[PDB]
């Protein structure tokens, strides 16, 4: 029962952290990774309908990745100790 | 055999008498009628007098009260002569429990009575002329 | 307090722990040095072959023998894939099934005995065991002569 | 006196299983969960003790109003 | 031998108290006695667990996780709980704490939330008995 | 009404020493005697070998070549040493001897602030085919402390090199007090204390009473404030 | 809830209502791959899927559709607890 | 590859101690030296049966 | 775990090791850390109870104050074999049991083991405190004789206290009340059993 | 059994704990011990055996 | 100012309705629905429900009335 | 040389004569050393004042009673031991009492001088349906009648019942520490809280001469 609760509590927090992180950057991470029920797509398939470029969708990905990296550090997730 | 009724309403019980075997008594009346309800109205050994007008339960105070009078034969309501269906009345059952009050409505008295017998089981394994010891009448 | 300070009833227990190398159709198991999803503190007491040094003080939950098991068709979830790109963790397709000491058992390794089969390659840790056994069987026979 | 149990789940504990289930099959007796040994195998509340108030409300609201 | 070693004849000498400091008003038998140490230490018998792995057919806790081992709740402890007025205690140790699938997962969330809802659930020891009876050509159903 | 002044220290031996403080009032003699006995055994300044590092062995279980006694028996002999630290709190000592000669407590290199009481205490037996060399490290503590409680001064790299010991230093071993009678020609209820102190030699019996007086006064001061 | 547990005879017309498929082949798992086969003692069409929300051939594996039947393999996607019922 | 650990299990409250005459016993606590009963000489006892 | 007698415990409470209370009350710690605000998610709270920090012991004792745990021996031949106690955080690896309650369990201290049980539902905590408590089952269910009786060690100190002697120290004196008997005895001027006369307010 | 019947349960549990506290404190003051001199063999035992 | 679990059992003389009455009362304090009459002494929700039974401030009628109100 | 110094968090005062203190932070072996050292000073040898001599008209024997008094002669000597008399002017004085009226004889009718002060004036002595000569002095320890006609026991100690229970205390730093719980009971001549500060001062004065 402990392992089944960690996967459920983390899934309810990942989708919640994306809706409170930003507005324009939230739809880019959801399009690259289908965490809200969407289907996974490549960089050329996602960029053909949004951004109209192959490098504009990757520049926002690294910026939003560094922002979520600082959230998990100050929240108390301690990723440096889990992955070691 | 869980208790489901508070009282049946009948008067059917066996007589209780102390152990008068041998020369002296073994168990007096104060221990065999300790915590049991009285079936019928006990009468004084005199001409015509009543002690218990309703026949309620006997507490520790009524035990010493019977030692004042010379009463020796009393009747009590036992669970072997009850009147309920699929159970045992609370009034017909005694009051010997972990508490000091009467039994409750819903207490499983059938399990606590079987464990009390099987628990001490591990601890278990000429006359030509007779005479008297205490002087008295015949 | 005089019976504990004087070290009277303090006995010594010797508990052994053996590790095996199973052979499966998905891939052979070998004793390696690199372990997925670990750090420098976990590999500090370990050598370059995957065997704990002789005399290293180990705690409850340390890695003694490095044993990895290859696997295929992991079918990872999209929630776990999102975390593999943030912290920069590579997707290791080999599961970590190394030997670890149980909880509440801590001590000091006195010796390590290895066993190899015919036609199998050996590591640098087994070379130091046969060298100490060959030097001992040669220094003592030269001294008794 | 222990072989006169109307239930089959409480009679299959000490007696033979194939002897109680065979008689209960050819008879078709719909047995209820009244008692103490029946609710232990099933997993419901026990009427003895604090569970008497639960079975009283269940029987009251059953084709009675 | 007590006379040669400058010791009392009866072997009982009065000792002084360590905490209060007074003298005991009775002779105490002292001396040296050989004692042993058995291999029944508490490091091999003390263990506890809350969650762990379960079997395949019967959802019962067992070892294998190198954490601890669950104890058996035999029938002797069942008759003891029925002797009291315990109804929800015995029902908890038979349905929620063991032999369940949805009841154990839903109960663990109630402990973290702070309110004990005590969901009913269904014991897994009886669901297996239904599938084994229906496969023997004998019918069983719930009339409700 | 009476206070102990100018106590007497009757030193009959290096280890056993008796002291007679002063003829006190009746009632306070037996009270102060049992009170001072529990202080000399609870907390007293002492020094002992905390850890020992040998550059020829990995762990304490395996024996070495040339020494008759086992390594475990060597570490059990270091606990019986009596090292006195005057100024320094923590000092590092060395020991090295080669040849067919037994090693004792006097084989340690002398220091200006390190004074060892016993010199006849043996450590291990040597031979001609082997030799020993190790480094000792002592410290100043208050009471008994095991090796698993004082987990400090570690970097996850000195596991195979450094070996820790069980710090069980206790300068006081046996304390005995009796109630005698004395005459002062002032009152009739007079009694003195005769403390039979048994010190291993790490501390002087005169300073033992002074160090046991400031600790009791610090505990009784909480009632005033 | 439930009450009044009864016992009767298993009618031939009632057994067909409990079952979901007919078992005709005795083989269970293929030799090379570790996957069940149709009309077997461990088949996925009759009893249910092996994994959670995944068919046999792997065509439908999303977590959106709770109940659906794949066109390639006639198996209804569900959880792992349906195989016991 | 097998290893060998060396654990020194010191005595603690909970262990079983007995003699040669058949008197089992579980140790309760570890009392200090000042609390043990001592004679007129000053030798505190260790085991209190 | 192995049982151990403790003379410094009350009749309604017992002892419990610190390492056992962390494994039994593990789901109760995760609920207190999230409500307080120290742990955000449930995954971060798992690494706090396994790291043995200094703040996990203060939050642990909050759920042990009022939580009757169950105790039972291996052979259960009566209802008094399963009694509920209040656990107290003690240091060690043994269960500190009450000396008077040992008469009901019929267990001696020679290496016996008693299992523990932790009720989760608050409905089970109320029926364990009002029914399974050690203060409620003070009378044996067999007869009217109480099951909580002073054992051999307690009755030995009470028999020597109440004894008659012909000649003793301080015999023949009088006292004002019970406060004068305790002062004259502990002062070393009166014997433990001496023929005296006192006046009490009963 | 008489204290619980005429007083109650709240004052009986506290009385049972204070009776145990005064039973262990006074048992340590009286250092009762069994020895070889406590087994008093009667001098007339040899007369009956002979 | 102490726990009284024996005086409250003599009022009902059942020891079974007291558990059912304290269960429905403890859930109203753990969920934050109602406020207890007795002040808080750093106690939990299970033991505080038994303090109101011995004082007579709550009964089977107050618990039923606390559920309809909001 | 660091130690845990105790601090009184609260002083449980249940009555004017009965108090109860607690010291949470203590050492390992100090929870019982400070309790026994303070108990022997307050109980055995505490400076106070009580009655040392009691003589009445017709002191034949201990069992020989006196006529005209409804109470026995044994109960008269038992009521004088509980009387609280405190004087500071002279070291040893002699009091007197002459009561001619019947009904009741109280302690407030005793003629006191400028130095003799009585704490409890409502304490009854004997019931009359008599003339005595008592003498008070200053004593240090509880001395019985056997030590050193007229003779009776004396109780110069202001406190009556002194005890202490040592129990463990949960500390966030140390896992095994015990606390001290002291309780006193006096006859009202001295504050139960101030009596502890006086006993600790006597024990401190006997050691400050050999400290620095
Ligand atoms: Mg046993
Ligand atoms: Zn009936
Ligand atoms: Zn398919």
């Amino acid at each position: 029962p402990c392992e089944l609760l960690q996967d459920d509590d983390l899934s309810e927090s990942i989708d919640q952290w994306l809706t409170e992180l930003t507005d324009k950057q939230r739809e880019v991470v959801i399009r690259r990774f289908g965490l809200r029920g969407h289907e996974s797509s490549t960089l050329e398939e996602v960029g053909q309908e949004i951004g109209l470029t192959r490098e504009r969708v990757r520049q926002i990905q690294v910026e939003a990745l560094k922002r979520l990296r600082e959230i998990l550090e100050k929240n108390g997730l301690s990723s440096d100790a889990l992955f070691q | 055999l869980v208790v489901t009724e508070i009282d049946c309403g009948t008067e059917h019980g066996l007589l209780m008498s102390p152990h008068i075997e041998g020369g002296d008594v073994v168990e007096p009346l104060g221990e065999r009628v300790l915590g049991r309800v009285i079936a019928r109205d006990v009468f004084k050994p005199g001409s015509d007098e009543v002690i218990v007008p309703a026949g309620t339960l006997i507490d520790e105070k009524w035990v010493d009260f019977l030692e004042v009078m010379s009463v020796d034969e009393v009747v009590v309501r036992s669970p072997i002569t009850c009147e309920t269906r699929h159970g045992i009345c609370a009034m017909c059952y005694g009051r010997d429990l972990a508490r000091g009050h009467r039994v409750n409505i819903g207490e499983a008295v059938g399990v606590i009575a079987a464990q009390s017998i099987g628990e001490p089981g591990t601890q278990l394994t000429a006359a030509d002329n007779v005479q008297v010891k205490n002087g008295g009448t015949i | 307090e005089r019976v504990v300070q004087e070290d009277r009833f303090t006995t010594i227990h010797i508990q052994e722990l053996t590790c095996v190398a199973r052979d499966t159709k998905l891939g052979p198991e070998e004793i390696t040095a690199d372990i997925p999803n670990v750090g420098e503190a976990a590999l500090n007491k370990l050598d370059e072959a995957g065997i704990v040094y002789v005399g290293a003080e180990v705690q409850a939950g340390d890695i003694l023998v490095g044993k990895v098991t290859p696997k295929g068709e992991t079918q990872l979830t999209p929630e776990e894939k999102l975390l593999r790109a943030i912290f920069g963790e590579k997707a290791s397709d080999v599961k970590d099934t190394s030997l670890r000491v149980p909880t509440g058992t801590k001590g000091t390794v006195i010796d390590v005995q290895v066993f190899t089969r015919d036609g199998v390659e050996r590591d640098s840790r087994a070379l130091s065991i046969e060298k100490m056994q060959l030097d001992q069987i040669r220094k003592d026979l030269n001294e008794e002569f | 006196a222990s072989l006169s149990t109307e239930s089959f789940i409480s009679a299959a504990s000490f007696q033979e299983t194939t002897r109680v289930l065979t008689e209960a099959a050819v008879t078709g007796k719909r047995d209820f969960l009244r008692g103490l040994k029946e609710n232990v195998v099933v997993g419901r509340l026990i009427p003895a003790g604090t569970g008497l108030a639960y079975h009283s409300e269940r029987k009251r609201q059953r084709d009675l109003g | 031998m007590l006379k040669l070693a400058d010791l009392p004849e009866s072997g009982q000498m009065r000792l002084f108290d360590g905490r209060t400091g007074n003298q005991f008003e009775r002779p105490t038998t002292v001396g040296y006695m050989y004692m042993l140490k058995l291999n029944h230490l508490v490091d091999d018998k003390m263990h506890a667990r809350s969650t762990g792995s379960y079997s395949l057919v019967t959802q019962q806790p067992l070892g294998g996780k190198a954490q601890f081992g669950g104890q058996r709740f035999g029938e002797m402890e069942v008759w003891a709980l029925e002797a009291y007025g315990a109804a929800y205690t015995l029902q908890e140790m038979l349905t929620v704490k063991s032999d369940d699938v949805n009841g154990r997962t839903k109960m663990y969330k109630n402990i973290v939330d702070g309110d004990h809802r005590m969901e009913a659930g269904m014991p897994e020891s009886f669901n297996v008995l239904i599938k084994e009876i229906r496969s023997l050509g004998i019918d069983i159903e719930l009339e409700t | 009404f009476l206070t102990p002044r100018h106590i007497d220290v009757q030193v009959v031996s290096q280890t056993r020493a008796k002291i007679t403080l002063e003829p006190l009032e009746r009632g306070f003699g037996h009270t102060l005697g049992n009170a001072l006995r529990r202080i000399l055994l609870s907390s007293m300044p002492g020094c002992a070998v905390v850890e020992a590092e040998i550059d020829g062995v990995l762990h304490e279980y395996s024996a070495i070549e040339g020494v008759q006694e086992d390594v475990i028996e060597i570490l059990l002999n270091l606990k019986g040493l009596a090292i006195k630290l005057h100024g320094r709190d923590e000092v590092t000592l060395t020991l090295a001897k080669k040849g067919s000669g037994v090693v004792t407590a006097a084989d340690i290199q002398l220091d200006h602030d390190v004074e060892i009481i016993n010199g006849d205490h043996v450590i291990a037996n040597l031979a001609d085919n082997g030799a020993l060399n190790m480094k000792l490290k002592v410290a100043r503590g208050r009471g008994y402390e095991p090796a698993d409680a004082r987990q400090s001064d570690e970097d996850e790299s000195r596991s195979i090199g450094r070996l820790q010991l069980d710090a069980s230093f206790s300068p006081v071993r046996r304390v005995s007090y009796v109630v005698e009678n004395a005459r002062v020609e002032q009152r009739t209820n007079l009694d003195k204390l005769v403390l039979d102190l048994e010190t291993n030699g790490t501390l002087d019996p005169e300073e033992a009473i002074r160090r046991a007086a400031t600790i009791l006064q610090q505990q009784l001061a909480a009632f005033v404030d | 809830e439930f009450d009044a547990i009864r016992i009767g005879l298993a009618s031939p017309e009632m057994i067909r209502s409990w079952s979901f498929g007919e078992v005709k082949k005795p083989e269970t798992i293929n030799y090379r791959t570790f996957k069940p086969e149709r009309d077997g003692l461990f088949c996925a069409k009759i009893f249910g899927p092996v994994k959670d929300y995944e068919c046999l051939c792997g065509k439908y594996k999303r977590l959106k559709h709770r109940g659906v039947i794949c066109e390639k393999c006639g198996v209804e996607v569900a959880l792992a607890k349906v195989r016991r019922e | 590859v097998k290893v060998y650990l060396a654990i020194k299990r010191r005595i603690q409250p909970g262990d079983k101690m007995a003699g040669r005459h058949g008197n089992k016993g579980v140790v309760s606590v570890i009392m200090p030296v000042e609390d043990m009963p001592h004679d007129a000489n000053g030798t505190p006892v260790d085991i209190v049966l | 775990s192995v049982i151990t007698v403790g003379p410094t415990l009350r009749l309604h409470q017992c002892g419990l090791p610190k390492k056992m209370a962390l494994e039994l009350f593990k789901p109760f710690i995760f609920g207190k850390l999230e409500g307080r605000g120290m742990a955000t998610t449930i995954k971060a709270a798992k690494k706090m109870v396994e790291r043995e920090l200094p703040e996990v012991w203060d939050v642990l004792a909050e759920v042990i104050r009022e939580h009757p745990v169950l105790l039972n021996r291996a052979p259960t031949l009566h209802r008094l074999g399963i009694q509920a106690f209040e656990p107290v955080l003690i240091e060690g690896k043994a269960i500190q049991l009450h000396p008077l309650v040992c008469a009901a369990y019929n267990a001696d201290f020679d290496g016996d083991q008693m299992a523990v049980h932790v009720p989760l539902t608050l409905e089970a905590q109320l029926e364990a405190r009002a029914l399974m408590m050690s203060t409620n089952n003070i009378l044996s269910p067999a007869n009217g004789e109480p099951i909580i009786v002073p054992s051999q060690d307690v009755v030995m100190g009470l028999y020597y206290m109440t004894r008659e002697a012909i000649n003793a120290k301080g015999e023949g004196m009088a006292f004002a009340d019970l406060q004068e008997v305790d002062r004259a005895y502990r002062s070393g001027q009166a014997s433990l059993h001496a023929r005296v006369k006192v006046r009490i307010n009963e | 059994n008489h204290c619980y019947r005429v007083v109650g349960l709240k004052d009986t549990v506290i009385f049972a704990d204070q009776l145990m506290y005064t039973g262990f404190a006074y048992s340590t003051i009286s250092g009762v011990s069994i020895g070889v001199n406590d087994f008093v063999i009667p001098d007339e035992k040899a007369r009956i055996i002979n | 100012a102490r726990v009284t679990v024996e005086d409250c059992l003599d009022n009902v003389d059942n020891r079974f309705e007291l558990v059912m009455l304290a269960t429905k009362r403890a859930r109203q304090l753990a969920t934050g629905g109602k406020e207890p009459k007795v002040a808080w002494e750093n106690d939990k929700p299970t033991v505080v429900a038994l303090r109101e039974i011995a004082s007579g401030l709550v009964d089977e009628n107050v618990v039923q009335q606390e559920d309809i109100v909001e």
